């Protein structure tokens, strides 16, 4: 392939640099049409700029954390993170999100791994070997109310058991409604005059749940859940400008208030280098 | 149930009207069923919310 | 109030006209269709696709 | 080899090798040639 | 003796001719079309109203002075009281359709000032409130009257502000979307042609709106000297191929 | 087992079933048809919103007792408010259809009573008054109410005596024009469907109604001893072929 | 596979839609036997509804 | 390819693809079609 052909001196009636922009157009000008040049070839393709490669490395997508102690006496699991779920969604953390939204809509499968490391900030005699068991709890499932409620039989659920230190790796389907998941959506969820607008509406995945299946020891023992999702099979539709605010919500195009200036000062001149 | 997702109504009128025979009385009722067409589709298993329990059973 | 062989009956009154004889929606996981065997099922997934066929014999 | 049943267990897809910037570089209606006028 | 710049556009029972036009721009080069029976999902056969619902409807005036911002329409929400184009819009629970814009803005050649006329799909606008504050409905459904973008922040509706597209991103960049731009030196209007872009092959037309259609000045107005300061800005808009399904009752919408 | 007593009409979105028909009519025994170039005279190419105007709409019910005279509907109408078929009829400047009529009056076996249901093409009424008063367009308008011939004279109305069908001929030679009886012994609907019958190929749907719609008891109904003394009458109506042409800005009529 | 085929208005003396339940069938009654459908396809094949697939995990 | 020897052992089925539901919607005895009436 070539990268840039010889040309030489020019004399014409055709000149390919006067062009209209008002037309909405970017014409395809060339070193070429405007300098002499030598021939060049490109020994280039272009790979690691397909979007399967741009979304197809794991980025975190969420840190949680959940207790194995003594549940003895304690009236809400769920507020001791006895176990703690997650209402899915891959907009809570910003690094891959400014990385789809450059999209409108996107098409993949997940590939999801799950890191969990145990902490022990206080005097323990020895570290223990707990085995946690995240499940997906999709829309209209007995939500689990205990750590150990019958909710955790997941006869029906796909659920993983894996060790705390280890990693834990499967993949889902696309699992959305429609065609492909809407990175923005301008609409309600119906004509009423208070509902949430966005895709908050939209993108109610369910949640996913996470315990340790372990019984408590004599110390406390802190389980941090990291999850770490991979597209696999990506399909990107529309092109948007990137975002250039900061982020305030999951779902929401919505930035903050008494923001700064996103574009860099000169210092100096229009005239300065 | 969720709302972006919800699919209708179905309601039932009179069109003219139930008339009963002489030597008769009182009301009559109708009997109403459901299943799906040949169309459906369902998918992504998952757990009923229609049952529950608190111990295991035993025999 | 409680479950009986009677909420499977619809009435009828004779001689109304213009009037309503029922009403419900189409939450096909929930209230009235939620214990038919369609709706049992139906709660074993997540999401549903495809025509219903609802009929009425009348008695 | 995949070593499993379903699709989307397989890894990352391959390149697209696709490439045409045409419908966002002149999504004109009337096509424009380099080195003719823009506006006749 | 063709010119890029002469142009006749028929559609329906209305004509439309510009003698300045710079080209038009069909979005991602595709050009509005039936919902195809591979695509489709809804059983019900669709309604085609063809002729009197594809032809041209030309919103209220706006008028460009030294200090305006910009202006927002949303689609299909500025046409849902056009004829019968809107009563179809209320009628069925589902609908689709394409359309052809065209901007018009015309001055001398003392003038100076130049418009962006751009159409955002899936143009999801941010609170200025911050926060996971929303934009209510009526908010986002100006009707014909359409967005000021210099109009004042008000409780339950969206930011106005310009370098940021009402939504975080640069206004810089919004050239990534089909657009073409109106220099009164130049051009004195702006078409494009918009295909129906959607995750679902038909959607409803109250609840979701599938295009914003932006014209922002960018350089500044000019009037020669003693000239008045403003010019008047027309948008004209014609559904094309639409298509409406699930016909009932008529929709009741908030405010 | 195809009886001429069961049948099932589907049109558009919305299905009629009767167990006790007696066959159906088709006026002059011609179908309803869209209007051919040969006779075709306005240039405008017409708009035929289909399923979504050629559906069913069922009028207001009314109450067949011992002391009715009878009732008229005149068409398009009848129909002038239902759905979509009302918006484009108020809309366009011309407009064409036909129909199928389905009047519904069911009893038992020991009721007696007979309707007759027929379709008078062009049914001038005449003034009460005599002479040549006029009969205003209000009173030759009611809408989906209709007429109702056991009403008073009011001014400026139409006659209402039955024995002259409202214009100075006999009740018993109505049978002329394409009719079907409903006698609670033998029969429980009346269908006819109606092809566009006019002098011109395409008409003003708001200044002129080309068909009345009449049910007249001739025997009374006789209920069976002690039985509540009257039964409902209803009637449901669906355009069919229809065509709209000269769209633009929304006719207004009187009251 | 056709989940819906293409139907237009019916003025019939065969009438699908009247059934007698008592006969303990359910009559294969689809959308176009009472409104006018337009053709659509299935794109489904009933997969995860399979009994081995139900009692499978 | 299948490690062990028993067919116990062997991963889960595939997919019927049988599905024919008439056993449970038309049971009956004399054969009804459909728009022909039910009772004659
Ligand atoms: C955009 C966008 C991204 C997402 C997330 C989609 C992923 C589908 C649901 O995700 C899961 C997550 C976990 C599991 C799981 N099963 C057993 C353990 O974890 C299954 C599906 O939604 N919209």
């Amino acid at each position: 392939t070539v990268a840039s052909i010889s040309s030489g001196p020019k004399h014409t009636q055709k000149v390919p640099i006067l062009t209209a922009n008002e037309t909405g157009a970017t014409m395809p000008v060339l070193p070429s049409d405007s300098i002499e040049t030598r021939t060049t070839y490109m020994h280039f393709n272009g790979s690691e700029t397909d979007v399967e490669c741009f979304l197809g490395r794991a980025a975190c997508v969420h840190v949680t954390e959940i207790q194995n102690k003594d549940a003895t006496g304690i009236d809400n699991h769920r507020e001791a993170k006895l176990f703690n779920d997650w209402k899915i969604n891959l907009s809570s953390l910003v690094q891959l999100r400014k990385k789809l939204e450059l999209f409108t809509y996107v098409r993949f499968d997940s590939e999801y791994t799950i890191l969990a490391t145990a902490s022990q900030p206080d005097s323990a005699n020895y570290s223990s070997n707990l085995v946690v068991q995240a499940m997906y709890v999709p829309p209209g499932a007995p939500n689990p109310k205990e750590w150990d409620d019958y909710t955790w039989q997941s006869a029906s659920n796909p659920s993983v058991f894996f060790k705390v230190g280890d990693t834990s790796r499967f993949s889902v389907p696309y699992v959305g409604l429609a065609s492909a998941y809407n990175c923005f959506y301008d609409g309600y969820s119906h004509d009423d005059a208070e509902t949430q607008y966005g895709i908050t509406v939209l993108a109610h995945m369910g949640s996913m749940a996470f315990r340790i299946v372990n019984e408590h020891d004599e110390h406390k023992t802190l389980v941090k859940i990291r999850v770490y999702h991979r597209a696999k099979h990506v399909e990107a539709w529309i092109p948007r400008a990137p975002r250039a605010l900061p982020y305030t919500s999951i779902g929401r195009t919505n930035y903050p208030k008494n923001t700064e200036p996103v574009i860099k000062k000169r210092k100096g001149d229009i005239k300065s280098y | 149930p969720d709302t972006y997702t919800s699919a209708g109504f179905l309601s039932c009128w009179y069109q003219t009207s139930l008339i009963l025979p002489p030597e008769t009385t009182g009301q009559v009722y109708l009997l109403s069923f459901i299943s799906a067409c040949p169309d459906f589709k369902l998918r992504l298993m998952k757990d009923t919310q229609t049952i529950s329990q608190t111990v295991a059973l035993t025999e | 109030t409680k479950d009986e062989v009677n909420s499977y009956l619809i009435p009828l009154n004779a001689n109304r006209q213009n009037e309503q004889v029922f009403g419900t929606n189409l939450f096909i996981g929930d209230g009235v269709f939620k214990t038919t065997l369609l709706g049992e099922i139906v709660q074993y997934y997540t999401h549903w696709s495809g025509s219903l066929r609802f009929s009425l014999m009348y008695t | 080899i995949n070593y499993y049943k379903d699709a989307a267990s397989t890894s990352s897809a391959g390149q697209s090798l696709s490439m045409d910037p045409s419908k966002f570089t002149e999504p004109v209606k009337d096509l424009m040639l380099k080195g003719a006028p823009a506006l006749n | 003796g063709y010119s890029d710049r002469v142009q006749q556009i028929t559609l329906g029972n209305s004509t439309i001719t510009t003698q300045e036009a710079a080209n038009a721009v069909v979005c991602y080069a595709e050009w509005p079309e039936y919902l195809p029976d591979v695509d489709a999902s809804d059983v019900n056969k669709t309604s085609k109203p063809d002729t009197s619902v594809c032809r041209f409807y030309t919103l209220d005036s706006k008028t460009w002075t030294t200090g305006s911002k910009g202006w927002c329409w949303k689609l299909p929400d500025a046409l849902k009281d056009m004829g019968v184009f809107g009563q179809n819009m209320f009628f069925h629970s589902l609908g689709r359709s394409g359309y052809t814009v065209h901007v018009q803005c015309n001055a001398t050649k003392f003038h100076s000032g130049c418009l962006l006329v751009v159409v955002i799909p899936e143009h999801q606008l941010a609170s200025h409130e911050g926060g996971n504050v929303s934009v209510k409905y009526t908010f986002t459904h100006p009707g014909e009257r359409g967005i000021d973008l210099s109009s004042a922040n008000e409780v339950g509706g969206p930011v106005k502000d310009v370098l940021y597209n009402m939504n975080g991103t640069l206004l810089g960049n919004l050239l990534i979307f089909p657009h073409q731009f109106i220099n009164l030196r130049t051009n004195n209007t702006a078409t494009i042609v918009i295909p129906y872009i959607n995750s679902v092959p038909i959607d409803s037309m109250t609840r979701h709106n599938n295009v914003s259609l932006m014209v922002i000045p960018i350089a500044p107005l000019t009037v020669p000297t003693g000239a008045t300061p403003s010019l008047p800005i027309t948008v004209t808009i014609a559904p094309m191929c639409t298509e409406f399904s699930g016909i009932r009752s008529k929709s009741i919408v908030p405010q």
